[PDB]
């Protein structure tokens, strides 16, 4: 949602993700797609453990 | 043995500090980082072309 | 640079936790800096940090002095006087900690 409201899809290819849109991503936004990746290998480590 | 409990404590600090390169405040700083390098390797290569 | 920043960052983040040990423990302020120095590598360079080459060897336990600490060896070795430096074997290599 926060890359829809700035013209972006959010493109998955993997538990990695990409954004799709014009030009470069803001670095907020890019900021905020490495926080959900390293976030979502957090959890999962956590689910495990 | 309460310095052994410290250090304990301190052992444990290695999982705060991983979290915080996943916080928001380090992953925008980071972005940041990365963005101005990225532009300032784009600024060359558009120089150059 | 990134690297710096992770070391940085870490440095900022562990001096508010081992400002009150520093307080605590002022004896410690070589070992504690030290194993500081240790966290905020492990957070630039990675390296695994093995909580057993970072562990107080706590070698014997507190005496209050009454009674004081007798210790009598009738069977008096090298090792049994002055303790010995125990090893281990990885892939038949000697390391220790």
């Amino acid at each position: 949602r926060e890359a829809q409201e700035a013209g972006f899809a959010l493109s998955t290819n993997g538990e990695r993700l990409e954004l799709t849109g014009p030009g470069p991503v803001p670095a907020e936004l890019s900021a905020r797609l490495e926080e959900v990746t390293l976030g979502s290998l957090a959890a999962s480590a956590e689910l495990e453990v | 043995i309460h310095l052994a409990e410290a250090v304990e404590g301190l052992l444990l600090e290695v999982n705060r500090l991983d979290e915080l390169f996943r916080q928001g405040s380090f992953l925008r700083e980071k972005t940041q980082l990365e963005a101005r390098f990225k532009e300032a390797r784009e600024q060359q290569l558009e120089a150059l072309r | 640079a990134l690297r710096r920043l992770r070391r940085d960052w870490a440095l900022h983040y562990l001096n508010n936790r081992f400002e009150p040990l520093f307080q605590r423990f002022p004896q410690a302020r070589a070992y504690l800096e030290a194993l500081r120095a240790r966290l905020a590598r492990y957070a630039e360079t990675g390296e695994p940090l093995d909580p057993a080459q970072w562990r107080p060897n706590l070698l014997t336990s507190s005496s209050s002095g009454t009674p004081p600490p007798i210790v009598y060896e009738p069977y008096a070795t090298a090792p049994r006087l002055f303790g010995r430096l125990d090893y281990l074997v990885d892939r038949g290599v000697w390391s220790t900690n």
